[PDB]
């Protein structure tokens, strides 16, 4: 039931300035300032704690090397092996440890979906599974992503 | 475009408890930026502007405090309105501001102008909050399209031969106005150089000619410095933003530049006045004050 409310204070305006300059075209009122009302801190949260440079910058050192790859759509029909690769997560630099990795094919199953289908190889960037960007995700994260997956399986993958 | 159908949904939270979102379709908000950046490209790089017209600082994704700024300066076209840039990142609702901005951009080319802050670069706004918003609300290929938008905003605007407003402010480099006029668009912003500048430098009252800027990015500037660029030019005054400043607008070199901000209390982490400069058809310049209610 909430009923925003307006309002205008006035204060003391700008003071007169010594000596202006004779060419000077633009001028300063004097007239009192209009101080108007707008929400306050308790009515309006400008607050916003999910700003984080540090992850951000870390995702996006990642995302420069992929956008120099050509990606390439594939689909796989995951049967009751599932799709028969295995991934790796690699960081961007030396020594990055685990938050934001690329999510590299480390295993192509012989036999397996993959495999068959002929395209997706060894050291093959997972860009995107069914919708959901894996550059610059946890190989935790990865996992359960390439796990839920059924059926046609949709991709985007990237080649060095 | 729908484009009245579009202002009239953001417009539609005028009365609500801040903070709620309007949802504007991906389509929807890919017409307004396709649309704008053609207006952009059409305009000048440094706008040529007259007189009256209402000069507002920084917003950064604080949507209810633009309605706010818009309720008491006027809405479009009441007003004729300049922005000195960095309309997202830091706030929620950088894509309510923004859609907004772009939709009166749209409807009122001649009479609303947008200037480009350091914000309205990729390299920026994927770190401090607008690809998250981005990606959160829409998907990644949304900010990819504000990108291409955002390297088509013009740079600088001049009001009436005689008050010279960008976003940062002035350059060792800048000689002419030529300069800024042979930029040819759409382009990033590099991490050094004019462009650079113009987005990124600030005043100080504790240097002397060309000073190191903390920020880690281009200079800051001294007074000299300003009154040489101001008697050189023929100009007046420098109006820029890119500074919290506690009362909403600062002179810097007796009255020579003024700073503006309109993000009262930013991002919650300061408790600032935005403010707004008006110039009237005299060329006097007034300052109107948004202060957050106790
Ligand atoms: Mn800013
Ligand atoms: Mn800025």
């Amino acid at each position: 039931p909430y009923e925003p409310e307006s309002g205008c204070v006035e204060i003391p305006g700008l003071s007169e300035e010594e000596d202006p300059a004779p060419s000077r075209k633009i001028h300063f009122s004097t007239a009192p300032i209009q101080v108007f009302s707008t929400y306050s801190n308790e009515d309006y949260d400008r607050r916003n704690e999910d700003v984080d440079p540090m992850a951000a910058s870390a995702e996006y050192e990642l995302e420069k090397r992929v956008e120099r790859l050509e990606l390439f759509p594939v689909e796989l029909e995951k049967d009751s092996e599932g799709l028969g690769i295995s991934i790796i997560g690699m960081g961007a630099g030396a020594d990055m440890g685990l938050e934001k990795l690329g999510i590299f094919v480390k295993t192509v199953t012989e036999g397996g979906a993959a495999h068959r289908d002929g395209r997706i190889q060894v050291n093959d960037l997972l860009v995107e599974v069914d919708g959901t960007s894996l550059v610059g995700v946890t190989q935790s994260f990865a996992a359960s992503v390439l796990r839920n997956t059924k059926g046609r399986v949709r991709f985007m993958i990237g080649r060095e | 475009l729908n484009l009245d159908s579009i202002i009239g949904r953001l417009l539609e939270v005028q009365g609500s408890r801040p903070g709620k979102n309007v949802q504007l379709t991906e389509n929807e908000i890919r017409g307004l930026c396709l649309k704008s950046r053609e207006i952009f490209l059409s305009q000048p790089i440094l706008l040529e502007l007259e007189a009256p017209l209402k000069i507002c600082g920084d917003i950064h994704g604080q949507y209810y405090d633009l309605l706010r700024l818009f309720e008491y300066g006027g809405f479009p076209p009441e007003s004729n309105y300049l922005f000195l840039g960095d309309y997202v990142d830091r706030g929620k609702q950088s894509l309510e501001t923004i859609c907004l901005l772009l939709a009166y951009k749209i409807k009122y080319p001649e009479n609303f102008f947008l200037l480009r802050g350091n914000h309205e670069c990729a390299s920026i706004n994927r770190i401090y909050g607008f690809y998250d918003e981005c990606k959160r609300r829409y998907n990644i290929k949304l900010w990819k399209t504000f990108t291409d938008c955002f390297n088509c905003l013009p740079i600088a605007a001049i009001v009436d031969e005689k008050i010279f407003c960008c976003h940062g402010g002035l350059s060792p480099d800048l000689q002419s106005m030529e300069q800024i006029r042979r930029i040819m668009r759409p382009t990033d912003v590099p991490d050094q150089g004019l462009l650079c500048d113009l987005l990124w430098s600030d005043p100080d009252k504790d240097v002397q000619g060309w000073g190191e800027n903390d920020r880690g990015v281009s200079f800051t500037f001294g007074a000299e410095v300003v009154a040489k660029f101001l008697h050189k030019h023929d100009l007046d005054l420098i109006c820029r933003a890119h500074q919290v400043v506690e009362d909403g607008y600062e002179f810097f070199a007796k009255r020579q530049l003024v700073t503006l901000f309109s993000a009262p209390n930013y991002c919650g982490e300061f408790d600032n006045a935005g403010a707004m400069m008006s110039v009237d058809e005299t060329l006097m310049c007034s300052f109107q004050i948004l202060k957050p209610a106790d």
